[PDB]
């Protein structure tokens, strides 16, 4: 036997709470994105990034690590090169 | 009295402080928030699976330091210290550690 | 130009250093053969070929019926699968090219490669210590340090070819994150960690002297911002990584061998909080909420420290590392430990055989490291204090001692030269002075030269020698070869049925699984010594009771190796008062009381003085069965045993439950089938 | 019989089908097991068979998955990967 | 402490532990040995012959000290460098740490061809 | 085949070429004014 499911349940639900206190609090304080722009490198790099840590769901799910890992290889080539390109221009603007 | 000398941290923590560095404050807060209350879960219900707990936890550690390392290396203040290193290599190394830490902790969460 | 000259002639020595550390190490192979020597390297390679053979999957879950019969050994559970993996990945890069390469040989060659490598890692890892010069010297002294080679010799397929390269790696690239304080480092000193962990069991050694480090640079008050981004990175990271390893679990996490780490993380994080309520408050706001703060976490600390061991919910000290920490220990508590001649302490002569020069230099280079202290420095006097400790408590770990002392030494002399070549800076009491820094370069030459003879002889005549092949040199200075040991396991591999089950003393399980492909009962890695008592207390049991011990484990046919004939001074005969201590230890033991086979006076000798209990059991029935009729000398009467040098005691006797099945040309083997159970219900006796 | 050393299982063998045959779970220990039958009784004869059979341990891919006692342990590491992410797109770009 | 202060016991230290003190404690064999004469009196020995793997409480002591005084040479070389020393010192310690240097060297190596007949042979 | 006489040979003769270069090595570089401004 295993500890009951209503607090299994309970738990599972109570963990997502600091995920909206996270977001009560960014929203109050000043949080912005204003400073975005839609130059493809900077879409290109969030694509990437966010397939990137949704690779490890299918991982978790389905794949083992050798196709994991022959994903990854290619998804993180092109976000690096995304990311070094995006943050180059960002280093630029910045010491502008 | 205690409250008066914590009066006078935060008026000058408010005061003091860049918004991208309390940006992390909060961030740090919303991740230690999850790990005390993993670790206050394991103490109540029991260590099985230890495989699952641990992987979690040290999940919300890592994060949390990783945190801690960004919010340090950005800093101005240690400019000084952390000579050659632009904040947005700092970035970069942050997100290279932390895609090797969500990895790992998939590889021992289940 | 000047770079150009520069350039070159690094390029120059280190390609000289690399193709030395590669030849030097070839000389077994071309005396006899491209074969896996010693008895350990045959589990490597029968596990590498299997990975080579079935692949990751079928490895990782792999079980093992072939051995510690009728339990089984869960091989993947069991095993540190970094050097199978490295051998099976360069097999399969080569025949992808269809450089199609025997894996036997990459095996037998992977050693000398890694240990080529090695010389440029303790470049890097000494130009970051010091500059490029010492580093050259570093190279070319571990490149042919005896040390090391004795353990590295071509075929001596065993982790310690690996495990020192990734520790060096490992150093190297902490060395770099403590400098740096980037967190690219402290992420490549983590996957250098993870795959030192996966290779070696003496991982323990590194997370337990990076958290000292730690330790003394704060006591020292130069702990800063770099160090902090460092560990905890290298901490977490290498942390997670290492419980993957199947074979280490949650040791790190529930081992009094790796609270060290965490006590130093949790002392970091209050160090550096401290610094910063420090830097925010005024003394007078600070000082009341520092004593509070600390009158509360330092108890807290206090508390838990002792709960955690009190419970015993955090594991002990493995007796393997305590008997590192108490040298008393295993001596006293496992037998098998003691047996293992490997394990006695080191006395001076070998220090000065495996390194000469280096024992001279090594206190100069402390001297160096303790007149220019850095955060960097305290990590190689750590190292270096460390491993001449450890060294000196267990013969084995030297290999760990071997390349600190070669950096060390490498910057001694580096700086002697550096300095006296200084004064030589005519180009562009003097002439006294001059005289005098002639001289002392001219006496540093010859010392590198003596030390490179002293490591080419000892290389030579003392590490090279195989174990799997006897040789004697004839009255013509013919090299006189016995095979007997593949000679025997050959028989067995082709004479006898394939389901049938050999005994023997656990030393030789894994040349019988190798070689003969048999089932055994017990092998090298003593992870159950109550079988292992089990089967001492069947060889050492009078023959009427061996016999039901054997009837009870199905045996179907024993082996034994015999010298006596030969003057092989390592024979079982040697081996038989730890065979009667171990098969005593166990409960089910006590009537075997090894008093009881000395004679009255204290003494052991088989001879006719010999304890009538030894001249009676199992193991020297077998041994000298018949021999006791062979002239085995001109001068000496029939019966002379050329090791004892004793006329044996009961010379005539029959053999009940056993008939003689093969005795080698040499008698040096002997195999004898355990007679099935009698056809008419009579007893034997 | 179902021997390691000692007999861990002993039980009767049904007669059905023609042929004498029994269903039971292995035990709890992996090992070199072997079935025996021993037939021995007064004026018949002497009956032995043998048969070895290995006994392994679970396959790392047949270990139990998705433990409904653990969710909150997976809800915490998709909480930091979620977070993870929004801190890097608001960090880079407010 | 200062630095000077750790290295010394530091150096110390290694004096014990080369000469193999620790094992002399658990093995504890004696400083000397003793060796039948043809006249059948009994003869000391000082070193376990042929033994690689053995030593007297003594051995190791003075093998330690030739150890030292090998490494302790070249610091005094070092020092010996610097411009204030007057001259006539200074020639001097270019004597004594030289001296040092060589002989602790040779005597090592003589006791060491003492140790194995047939070393280098 | 090459025998391990051979081999000790030009074992000792790489390892003395070694480190007489090794010593070349440190002139070369105490020579360098640039290493010294």
């Amino acid at each position: 036997k295993r500890p009951p499911t209503v607090v299994s349940n309970t738990f599972t639900a109570l963990i997502l709470s600091p995920l909206l206190l996270l977001f009560a609090l960014w929203i109050r304080i000043g949080a912005n994105v204003s400073n975005f722009t839609f130059a493809p490198s900077t879409i290109i790099f969030h694509l990437g990034h966010a397939a990137m840590l949704g690779l490890m769901y299918v991982y978790w799910t389905q794949l083992n690590m050798f196709q994991t890992l022959k994903y990854l290889a290619i998804l993180g080539s092109v976000t690096f090169l995304a990311g070094n390109r995006m943050l180059a221009q960002q280093a630029v603007k910045r010491t502008a | 009295s205690v409250v008066s000398v914590i009066s006078r941290f935060l008026e000058e923590y408010l005061s003091s402080t860049p918004q991208r560095l309390k940006l992390l404050d909060a961030y740090l807060l919303y991740i230690l928030l999850t790990g005390a209350l993993q670790f206050g879960y394991c103490l109540l219900v029991g260590t099985f699976p230890f495989n699952s707990f641990l992987s979690g936890f040290i999940s919300c550690v890592g994060s949390f330091i990783l945190a801690v390392c960004l919010r340090i290396q950005i800093n101005p203040q240690n400019k000084a210290d952390f000579q050659g290193i632009s904040p947005e290599r700092a970035f970069a190394d942050f997100l290279f550690a932390s895609t090797i830490l969500h990895l790992v902790v998939m590889n021992f969460v289940g | 130009s000047y770079e150009k000259q520069d350039t070159l002639l690094k390029l120059l020595i280190l390609s000289m250093a690399a193709v030395l550390s590669f030849s030097t190490r070839l000389f077994a192979v071309l005396r006899f053969e491209s074969v896996i020597h010693e008895f350990d390297p045959y589990f490597n390679y029968r596990t590498t070929r299997f990975l080579a053979e079935e692949g990751f999957y079928k490895f990782h879950n792999w079980f093992d019926d072939r051995a510690w019969y009728p339990l089984g050994r869960i091989i993947g559970g069991t095993i540190y699968p970094g050097l199978m993996i490295t051998s099976a990945a360069i097999y399969h890069v080569l025949h992808f090219f269809h450089i199609t390469i025997d894996i036997r040989n990459v095996c037998v060659f992977l050693a000398p490669l890694f240990s080529s490598f090695t010389t440029i890692v303790t470049y890097h890892l000494t130009k970051e210590l010091k500059d490029a010069g010492a580093g050259l010297l570093a190279a070319a002294m571990i490149a042919v340090v005896p040390g090391y080679i004795s353990r590295s010799v071509a075929g001596s397929y065993d982790n310690e070819g690996i495990a020192i390269f990734c520790m060096l790696l490992t150093y190297y690239m902490w060395i770099k994150a403590v400098k740096t304080g980037s967190i690219c480092w402290a992420a490549k000193c983590a996957l250098a960690y993870f795959y030192m962990v996966s290779s070696w069991g003496g991982y323990v050694f590194l997370i337990n002297l990076i958290p000292l480090h730690v330790l003394v640079l704060m006591l020292t008050g130069r702990f800063s911002h770099r160090i902090y981004v460092a560990y905890c990175t290298v901490y977490c990271l290498g942390t997670i990584l290492s419980m993957q390893i199947s074979f280490v679990g949650f040791q790190p996490v529930l081992s009094s061998e790796h609270m060290a780490a965490f006590g130093v993380f949790g002392l970091c994080q209050i160090h550096a909080f401290v610094d910063y309520l420090r830097s925010k408050l005024n003394p007078q706001q600070f000082e009341v909420l520092f004593r509070s703060v600390i009158s509360l976490v330092g108890f807290v600390l206090l508390t838990v420290g002792a709960l955690l061991m009190l419970t015993g919910k955090i594991s002990p000290w493995t007796g393997r590392f305590y008997s590192l920490l108490d040298p008393s220990y295993a001596k006293n508590n496992i037998p098998i430990i003691a047996s293992v001649s490997e394990h006695q302490p080191t006395t001076w002569s070998s220090y000065y055989f495996d390194l000469q020069l280096l024992v001279f230099m090594f206190p100069v280079g402390l001297y160096y490291c303790f007149s220019n202290l850095s955060d960097a420095r305290i990590f190689i006097i750590m190292y270096g204090v460390t491993s001449m400790y450890f060294s000196a408590v267990m013969v084995r770990l030297m290999l760990v001692l071997a390349p600190v002392m070669c950096i060390l030494s490498g910057i001694g002399v580096s700086q002697v030269l550096s300095t006296y070549m200084k004064n030589l800076d005519i180009s562009r009491t003097y002439p006294i002075k001059n005289e005098v820094a002639s001289g002392m370069i001219l006496v540093m030459a010859f010392f590198l030269i003596t030390y490179t003879f002293h490591s080419t002889w000892v290389t030579s005549e003392a590490y090279s020698s195989p174990s799997i092949v006897l040789s004697a040199r004839g009255g013509d200075g013919s090299r006189i070869i016995f095979d007997d040991f593949r000679e025997a396991y050959y028989w067995l591999r082709h004479n006898t049925p394939e389901d049938a089950k050999v005994m023997s003393w656990w030393d030789y399980g894994y040349q019988i699984t190798a070689m003969a492909n048999r089932t055994i009962l017990v092998d090298n890695n003593t992870w159950n010594n109550t079988h292992i008592s089990r089967v001492g207390q069947a060889m050492a049991s009078t023959e009427e009771k061996a016999y039901e011990i054997m009837r009870e484990l199905d045996v179907s046919y024993v082996l034994v190796i015999f010298g006596g004939l030969t003057g092989y001074s390592s024979d079982d005969i040697n081996k038989f008062l730890w065979m009667v201590r171990i098969g005593g230890s166990t409960d089910t033991g006590k009537h075997i009381k090894e008093n009881d086979y000395y004679t009255p006076t204290g003494e052991f000798r088989v001879d006719r003085e010999g304890s009538p209990v030894l001249l009676n059991c199992l193991m020297y029935k077998m041994c000298y069965y018949r021999f006791g009729q062979v002239y085995t000398e001109a001068k000496r009467p029939p019966g002379f045993d050329r090791v004892r040098n004793a006329e044996i005691g009961n010379k005539d006797f029959e053999l009940d439950v056993l008939e003689e099945a093969y005795t080698t040309e040499h008698w040096l083997v002997r195999i004898y089938k355990v007679k099935d159970l009698d056809n008419r219900g009579l007893s034997r006796t | 019989e179902f021997v390691r050393i000692d007999p861990f299982v002993r039980t009767f063998l049904k007669k059905k089908g023609g042929k004498y045959s029994v269903q039971f779970k292995l035990p709890d220990v992996y090992g070199v097991f072997q079935f025996k039958v021993d037939y021995n009784r007064l004026g018949y004869t002497h009956l032995y068979s043998s048969t070895q059979v290995s006994v392994r341990p679970l396959q790392h891919t047949q270990y139990e998955r998705f433990i409904p006692s653990a969710y909150p342990y997976y809800a915490s590491a998709f909480s930091m990967m979620l977070g993870l992410f929004i801190f890097s797109i608001v960090f880079l770009h407010m | 402490p200062s630095a000077m202060t750790v290295y010394a016991l530091v150096v110390v230290s290694y004096f014990l532990i080369t000469g193999g003190i620790i094992y002399d404690v658990i093995v504890e064999p004696p400083s000397v040995g003793s060796m039948t004469d043809e006249h059948g009196h009994q003869r000391p020995v000082a070193f376990l012959a042929y033994r690689v793997n053995g030593q007297y409480i003594m051995e190791g002591l003075a093998s330690s000290f030739l150890f030292t005084m090998g490494g302790l040479g070249f610091i005094i070389l070092d020092r010996s460098n610097a411009p204030n020393i007057p001259k006539l010192n200074r020639f001097l310690l270019l004597f004594i740490g030289f001296v040092c240097v060589l002989l602790s060297f040779f005597m090592a190596r003589v006791f060491m061809r003492m140790k194995l007949p047939g070393y280098l042979m | 085949m090459i025998t391990d006489v051979q081999l000790a040979i030009f074992a000792n003769m790489l390892g003395v070429s070694l480190f007489l270069l090794v010593v070349l090595y440190h002139y070369v570089a105490v020579n360098n004014p640039k290493k010294q401004e």
